[PDB]
C-alpha cells in the first residue's frame, strides 16, 4: 500500500508544531500502524531526519500509553481497539492519515506525539484507590460480592488510563476515566468506606487539572478501547449528588511534584 | 562465597523463624531512611507502597509515562494461591512442592515455601485493595486451574488479571504519593548504581523528556526492573523492557544467578515482516482444541483451508506419537522452530506454522469453541486479519520470561549489601521453569510480605544518611554515563539500534533459544564480541542527549544487551545439563525430555563481573533439598 | 450459590436473632404440596415464597435474590402452578404455619427485581 | 486382610498429610469420570453436591420422591462442632477425645 | 414443642397425666467396613454416612451423625475418590457387560419369585416376627 502520512511534528513542550508529509511507498496491510510508525522512522534516521517520537510499551491494548489521534478518531478508525491494536489493513491504497498527539490542556505535548498524562495519575491519587494497608486485610471470602457486582466492577476497571476520553471529548473533560474508577471502586463493598469522599476529590481533582466538564456527548464512550459504558458517568454523577445531600467536601487537590 | 542465610528447622516455620530474628526498625526511625525503588510493576509498586506505608522515605522510578504501564499488566492468567478454596487437595505444601517441581529442582527450597506460604496474604490483600477478582453466584471467589497444576487454584479477574493486580498496587503507591511517603520519578530512567563503601547507596538516572541526568542517594536500592527477555528481539514483552539496571548492578558488583534460564511461550502471534519486535502471545489451551500442521510442499500457494489432509505435514502427531496433540510447551516449540529454520513459508516471512480448529470445530460445537477462546480469535483476527474459525491461525514460539537475573539471598539482598532485587529482576525461587501464574505471585509477595521485613533487617544494622550525593562514586558514575551517551550520539554510523538489536535477538534465538548445544553457543560466543564491535563502531543515534530521544534509549538497552547476551551464552554452555527451560541437545532422554545431571550441576551458578565480559567468575551456591526429593 | 471449602468462618457475618428467626419460620417447609392442593388456582407460592423469604432473609442470599425470586416465580409459571389470588389457603393448611407474610415478601422481592430490570433464566426442564 | 490406610506422625497432621499423600485428577479430566452415589441423605447429597461442583459426572439415587425426604431431615439434635465459641474448653482435640471415648474405644483414631 | 407433639400423637396431656415411654432402636453404628480412603473392601466402592462402620465406634455421641455425613460428603470422600479415580482410567466399562446382565438377571429372578409366592402372610407379619 501507498500511504500518507501528516504527522504532527512539535520540538518541545514550548516550541510551536506543524504537520509535516510523509510518503510510505510500501506498507503491509498486516503491519500495524505502530510498525508503519517504526518503518517510517527507520527511514528518517536512514536519511539523516528526526525519527517521530510516540509513547508504546505494550503494543498489545492492555497498557495504555499508545495514545494517537488517527485521522480525527482517538485510537484510529477502528473502535474498542488502541493505536497499537490498529492495523494498515483499516486504510485503502493511496489514504491520507493524519496523526495527532492528544489535544488537551491538562495533557502537555512534550514531543511530535507524545503527551504528559500524569494528570490522570494525580486524579487517582486523590482518592482512586481504597486506603487498605498491607498485612491489615482479612479472609479473601470475608465480604461476598455478587458477580453482578464485580463483574459491573470488572467493567469499569478495565480501563488503561490512555487519555483518549479526554482527547475525543470536545470539552477535554476526563470524566470517563473518573467515573470509571469511582464505578469500580463504588461497586465493591470495599470501596464503600470512602465512596462518597473519593468521587468528590477525584471530581475536584479533575477540575484542578484543567479537564473540561462533561456535556453528556459521549465521544468518550465511542473512542474507549475498552467499552467503558456512559453508566459509569451516571454512577458518578449517582456518588457526587448522594455526597452533596451528605455534605462532603473536596480535600486539598493534589499538587505536582 | 554466597551465603543464602535461609533459616534452619522445620520448612513450615523457617519464614516465620526468619521474621522474628530479623532486626526491626522503629516507627519513628523510618522517616531517617531513604530507599530507592527502581521499578514499578507488581514487585515495584506493591514494594514501594509497603514501604510508604511503614514509613519510610521512598524513591520509585520508571521509564513509562505512569507507574502504571508497566509490563504486568499485560499479564493474562490469573495469580495462584494455596487457599483450597475449591477442596480439591491443594495447600502450602502442595504449591511448594509444585513450584519446586515444576523449576526442575534448581531453586533454593525456603524461598519456595516462603513464596506458597505467602501466597494467601497476597489475595486476601488483592481483595481487600478491590481487585475484582471473579466471584461466583453467591458472592465469593472463584478458582480456575493453570498448566502445571491438578488443582485449581488461580484467581483471575477475567482475561487481565495481572492489570488489575497491578492496578491494586499502584493505586496503594498512589495512596502513599499523595500521603507523601514516596515520591514517583515516571520517565525517569537508571542508567547506573552507585556503591559507596560496599553498598548501593544511590542511583544515577536520566528524564527521558529533558535529558537530565540525576544522581540520587538512598539507604538502600530495590531493583525491581523485571526481567530481560528483550535480549532475544522477538519476545512477547513490551517494548521498554530491557536489562539495563541489573546489568548496571551487574558490572557494580552484583552476582548474575543463572542468566541462560529463559522460558518461552508456545502459542504467540507470529511477525508479519523485520519491521515487528513483539510476538502476542495466547494461552497454551488454544493448542488443547487445535492442532499443529505445515503443507507438506514448501512451495505451497494454496490457501491452507483448500491443503488436502494427505497433503499436510501434521508434525508432532507423527513426530512423538506418544503425548500426542499435547506435547510439552518445550519439545513442540523446538519442533517448530526446526521446521519453520527447515523452509516453509507459511507466514510471511515463514516464521510460523498452523495450528488449526478445523476438526475441533467439527468434532465440537462451534458455540463452545466460543465459549472457550473468543477473545482469542477476535484478537487473533484484529493482529492478523483472518479469521480463525475457517483459516488456519500462525503462532510461532517467542522468549517470554526469565528466571534468571541478580542473585538473591533468603532476604532478597544480591551481593552488594544494600541491593534488593525483586519480581523477575532476580533468579530467586522459580528454578529452571517458571509454573504459570507464579510470576504475579513471586512480585506481590517480594513487594507486600518479604521485602518490609528484609529491608527493615538490613536498615536496622546501619545508620540512616551518611552518604550524599557529592560523593566521588557519584560524580565517577555520572561521568561514565555522560561519557557512554555522548559516545552513542558520536558515532553516527550507517545502521539503526533496531538493526543490531535485531542481528543479536536472531543469533541469540538461534543459538541460545529453545535448542542449545556446545558448538551453537561457542559460535555465538564469538560473534557476540563481534556484533557489540559493530555496534560501537557503526551504530546510528540520531538526536541530541537533552531531549526526549528515544533511540537514545533504544541505544543504551541494546548495548546493554550485547554485553548480557555473552554472559547468557557463556552461562548456558556451562551448564552440561538440560532443566525446564534450559535444554542442551546432548543431554535429553530418546523422548526429547530435560535430561538433569543432579550429582555435578545441582547448584545455582551466579556469575561475578571481573571486567572481562568473556571470562566471568563462576560461584556455584549448592542446592540441597530436604523435602521434594529430585526425580 | 456457594461451593463446598470457599465458606468463611461460621460467625464471619452476624444475622440478627430476628431475620434468624424469620428465615427459620419461613425455612421449615416439608416440601409437601399441600399450599398447591389447596390453593384454588394450585398455585406454588407458598412453597416458592417460603424459600425466598428464607434465602433472602440471611445476607448470604443477598448476592442472587433478586435473580432468585424472578426465576423461582418463572419455574412455577413453567412447571403449570397457577396465580396467587391472595386467598390463603395455602396458609391454612400448610404443617408448618408458614404465613403469607411469605408471599407478600416474595412480591415485594418479585417487584424489587422488575425496577432493576431483572429477566429469568432458562427454565429448568424435567430430565 | 485388611488394610485400614491411616496416615503415619501426629495425629493432628494425618489427615493433611494424607491429603498431599493422596492423587488428584485434574478439573479437565473430572467430565471423563461418572460416580454413582446411591442416597440423599446428609452423607449423600453433601458427596453429591461437592462431587458435581468439582466436575464429575454424578448419578444420584433415592427410592423417595425428592432428595429432600431422606431421614436426616428428620433429625432434631443440632450439629456439634469444635469451634469453642463458648469459650469452655472446647477444642477439636477435646472433641476427638470424647468420641473416642464416648464410642467406648472401638474405633480407629484417625477417623 | 414435646409436650403438644406427644399430646397429638396420644391424645393425652403430659402436664396432668404421665407421659408413656418406651425404648426403640435409634442407630446403626455398624455398617460396610471402610478405610481411612472411606473405601469398602470392593475397590471403588465407598461408603459413607450411617450405612459404613467408620468412626463412632460402638457408641455415637449425640449430634454426630449429622457431622459424620456432613463431613463424608463435604469434605472425605472429594479427595479420597480423587485419589481412587486419578489411578484408574475413565470408562472402560459399559452396562452391556455380562455382570450387569448377570445382575440384572438374579434381580428380576428374585422380584418374579417375591411376587409369585402367594402366601397367607403379608410381608409386615413376618417383618414384625423378625423385629
Ligand atoms: C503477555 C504476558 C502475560 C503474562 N502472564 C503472566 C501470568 O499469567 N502469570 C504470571 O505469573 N506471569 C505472567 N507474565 C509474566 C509477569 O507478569 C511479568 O513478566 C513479570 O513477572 C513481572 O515483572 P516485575 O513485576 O518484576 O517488573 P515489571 O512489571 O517488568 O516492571 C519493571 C519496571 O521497571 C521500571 N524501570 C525503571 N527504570 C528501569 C530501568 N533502567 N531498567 C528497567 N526497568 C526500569 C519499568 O518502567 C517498569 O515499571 C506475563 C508476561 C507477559 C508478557
Ligand atoms: C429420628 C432420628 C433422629 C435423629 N436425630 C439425630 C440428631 O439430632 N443428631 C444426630 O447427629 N443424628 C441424629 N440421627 C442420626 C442421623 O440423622 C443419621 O445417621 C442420618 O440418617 C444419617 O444420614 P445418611 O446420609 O447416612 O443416610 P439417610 O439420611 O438415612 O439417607 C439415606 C439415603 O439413601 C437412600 N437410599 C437408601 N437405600 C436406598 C436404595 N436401596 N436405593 C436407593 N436409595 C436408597 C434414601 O432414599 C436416602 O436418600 C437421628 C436419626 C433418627 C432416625
Ligand atoms: S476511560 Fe477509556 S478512553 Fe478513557 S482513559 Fe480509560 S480506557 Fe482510555
Ligand atoms: S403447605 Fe407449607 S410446608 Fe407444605 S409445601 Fe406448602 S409452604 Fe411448604
Ligand atoms: S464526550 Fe465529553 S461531554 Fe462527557 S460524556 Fe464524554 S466527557
Ligand atoms: S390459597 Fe392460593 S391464591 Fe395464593 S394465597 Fe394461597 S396460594
Ligand atoms: S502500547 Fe500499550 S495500549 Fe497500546
Amino acid at each position: 500500500m501507498k500511504i500518507t502520512l501528516k504527522i504532527w511534528r512539535q520540538k518541545n513542550r514550548n516550541t510551536p508544531g506543524e504537520f509535516k508529509t510523509y510518503v510510505m511507498d510500501n506498507v503491509n496491510p498486516d503491519m500495524s500502524f505502530l510498525e508503519m510508525l517504526d518503518v517510517l522512522n527507520e527511514d528518517l534516521m536512514s536519511r539523516g531526519e528526526e525519527p517521530v517520537a510516540f509513547d508504546h510499551d505494550c503494543r498489545e491494548g492492555i497498557c495504555g500509553m499508545c495514545s494517537l489521534m488517527i485521522n480525527g478518531v482517538a485510537h484510529g478508525p477502528k473502535n474498542a481497539i488502541t493505536t497499537c491494536q490498529l492495523h494498515m489493513r483499516s486504510f485503502k491504497d493511496g489514504d491520507t492519515i493524519t496523526v495527532e498527539p492528544w489535544r488537551a490542556s491538562a495533557f502537555p505535548i512534550l514531543k511530535d506525539l507524545v503527551v504528559d498524562r500524569s494528570a490522570f495519575d494525580r486524579i487517582i491519587q486523590a482518592g482512586g484507590y481504597i486506603s487498605v494497608s498491607t498485612g491489615s486485610a482479612p479472609d479473601a471470602n470475608t465480604i461476598p460480592v455478587s458477580k453482578v457486582a464485580a463483574d459491573r466492577a470488572m467493567d469499569a476497571a478495565a480501563c488503561i488510563g490512555c487519555g483518549a476520553c479526554v482527547a475525543a471529548c470536545p470539552n477535554g473533560s476526563a470524566m470517563l476515566f473518573t467515573a470509571a474508577k469511582v464505578t469500580h471502586l463504588a461497586l465493591l463493598p470495599q470501596g464503600q468506606p470512602e465512596r462518597y469522599q473519593r468521587v468528590v476529590n477525584m471530581v475536584a481533582q479533575a477540575d484542578f487539572e484543567g479537564f473540561g466538564n462533561c456535556t453528556n456527548i459521549g465521544e468518550c464512550a465511542a473512542v474507549c478501547p475498552k467499552e467503558i459504558s456512559l453508566e459509569t458517568i451516571a454512577q458518578l454523577n449517582r456518588d457526587l449528588v448522594m455526597a452533596a445531600l451528605r455534605g462532603i467536601e473536596p480535600n486539598t487537590p493534589i499538587v505536582p511534584a | 562465597v554466597l551465603d543464602s542465610k535461609v533459616p534452619t528447622g522445620p520448612i513450615e516455620q523457617r519464614w516465620d523463624k526468619h521474621r522474628f530474628e530479623m532486626k526491626l526498625v522503629n516507627p519513628a526511625n523510618r522517616r531517617k531512611y531513604t530507599i530507592i525503588v527502581v521499578g514499578s510493576g507488581l514487585a515495584g509498586a506493591s514494594a514501594a507502597a509497603t514501604l510508604g506505608e511503614a514509613g519510610y522515605n521512598v524513591l520509585c522510578f520508571c521509564y513509562q509515562d505512569s507507574p502504571r504501564r508497566a509490563h504486568s499488566i499485560a499479564a493474562q492468567g490469573g495469580i495462584n494461591a494455596a487457599k483450597n478454596y475449591r477442596n480439591d487437595g491443594d495447600s502450602i505444601y502442595r504449591l511448594f512442592y509444585d513450584t519446586v517441581k515444576g523449576g526442575d529442582f534448581r531453586a533454593r527450597e525456603s524461598n519456595v515455601y516462603r513464596l506458597a506460604q505467602v501466597s494467601v496474604n497476597i489475595i486476601d490483600q488483592c481483595v481487600a485493595q478491590g481487585v475484582p477478582f471473579a466471584r461466583e453466584y453467591g458472592g465469593l471467589l472463584d478458582n480456575r486451574s493453570f498448566g502445571g497444576a491438578q488443582v485449581a487454584r488461580t484467581f483471575y479477574a477475567r482475561g487481565q488479571t495481572g492489570q488489575q493486580l497491578l492496578l491494586g498496587a499502584y493505586q496503594a503507591l498512589s495512596r502513599q504519593i499523595a500521603a507523601g511517603t514516596v515520591k514517583m520519578f515516571p520517565r525517569t530512567e537508571m542508567l547506573d548504581l552507585v556503591v559507596v563503601d560496599g553498598r548501593a547507596r544511590g542511583i544515577i538516572t536520566r528524564d527521558m523528556v529533558t535529558g537530565k541526568i540525576t544522581r540520587y542517594a538512598a539507604d538502600a536500592v530495590v531493583l525491581a526492573t523485571g526481567g530481560y527477555g528483550n535480549v532475544f528481539y522477538l519476545s512477547t514483552n513490551a517494548k521498554g523492557c530491557n536489562a539495563t539496571a541489573i546489568w548496571r548492578a551487574h558490572r557494580r558488583g552484583a552476582f548474575f544467578g543463572n542468566p541462560c534460564f529463559t522460558q518461552i511461550h508456545p502459542t504467540c502471534i507470529p511477525v508479519s515482516g523485520e519491521y515487528q519486535s513483539k510476538l502476542t502471545l495466547m494461552s497454551e489451551s488454544l493448542r488443547n482444541d487445535g492442532r499443529i500442521w505445515v503443507p507438506k510442499k514448501k512451495g505451497d500457494t494454496r490457501r491452507p483451508q483448500d491443503i488436502p489432509e494427505s497433503e499436510r505435514d501434521y508434525y508432532l502427531e507423527e513426530r512423538y506419537p506418544s503425548f500426542g496433540n499435547l506435547v510439552p510447551r518445550d519439545i513442540a516449540s523446538r519442533a517448530a522452530k526446526q521446521v519453520c529454520d527447515e523452509g516453509r513459508g507459511v507466514g510471511p516471512g515463514g516464521l510460523g506454522v498452523y495450528l488449526d480448529f478445523a476438526d475441533a470445530i467439527k468434532r465440537l460445537g462451534r458455540q463452545k469453541i466460543a465459549e472457550r477462546y473468543g477473545n482469542l480469535f477476535d484478537m487473533y483476527k484484529q493482529i492478523t486479519g483472518e479469521d480463525p474459525y475457517e483459516t488456519p491461525m500462525r503462532i510461532y514460539p517467542a522468549v517470554h520470561y526469565t528466571m534468571g537475573g541478580l542473585w538473591v539471598d533468603y532476604n532478597l539482598q544480591s551481593t552488594i549489601p544494600g541491593l534488593f532485587v525483586i519480581g523477575e529482576a532476580n533468579f530467586s525461587d522459580h528454578g529452571a521453569n517458571r509454573l504459570g501464574a507464579s510470576a504475579l505471585m513471586q512480585g506481590l509477595a517480594d513487594g507486600y510480605f518479604i521485602l518490609p521485613y528484609t529491608i527493615a533487617n538490613f536498615l536496622a544494622q546501619v545508620k540512616p544518611g551518611g552518604v550524599s550525593i557529592d560523593r566521588p562514586e557519584f560524580a565517577e558514575a555520572e561521568a561514565e554515563i555522560n561519557q557512554r551517551i555522548q559516545r552513542l550520539l558520536s558515532i553516527r554510523g550507517k545502521r539503526t539500534v533496531d538493526s543490531f538489536h535485531r542481528e543479536l535477538g536472531k543469533l541469540m534465538w538461534d543459538k541460545c533459544g529453545m535448542a542449545r548445544n556446545a558448538a551453537g553457543l561457542r559460535e555465538a560466543l564469538q560473534r557476540i564480541p563481534e556484533i557489540r564491535a559493530e555496534f560501537w563502531e557503526n551504530v546510528n543515534v540520531p538526536g541530541e542527549a537533552n531531549d526526549l530521544n528515544q533511540a537514545l534509549e533504544k541505544a543504551g538497552r541494546v548495548a546493554d544487551f550485547l554485553e548480557l547476551a555473552e554472559l547468557m551464552c557463556l552461562d548456558a554452555l556451562h551448564r552440561e545439563e538440560s532443566c525446564g527451560g534450559h535444554f542442551r541437545e546432548e543431554y535429553q532422554t530418546p523422548d526429547g525430555e530435560a535430561l538433569r545431571n543432579d550429582e555435578q550441576f545441582s547448584y545455582v551458578a551466579a556469575w561475578e563481573f571481573t571486567g572481562d565480559l568473556a571470562k566471568p567468575r563462576l560461584h556455584k551456591e549448592p542446592l540441597v533439598f530436604e523435602y521434594v526429593k529430585p526425580t
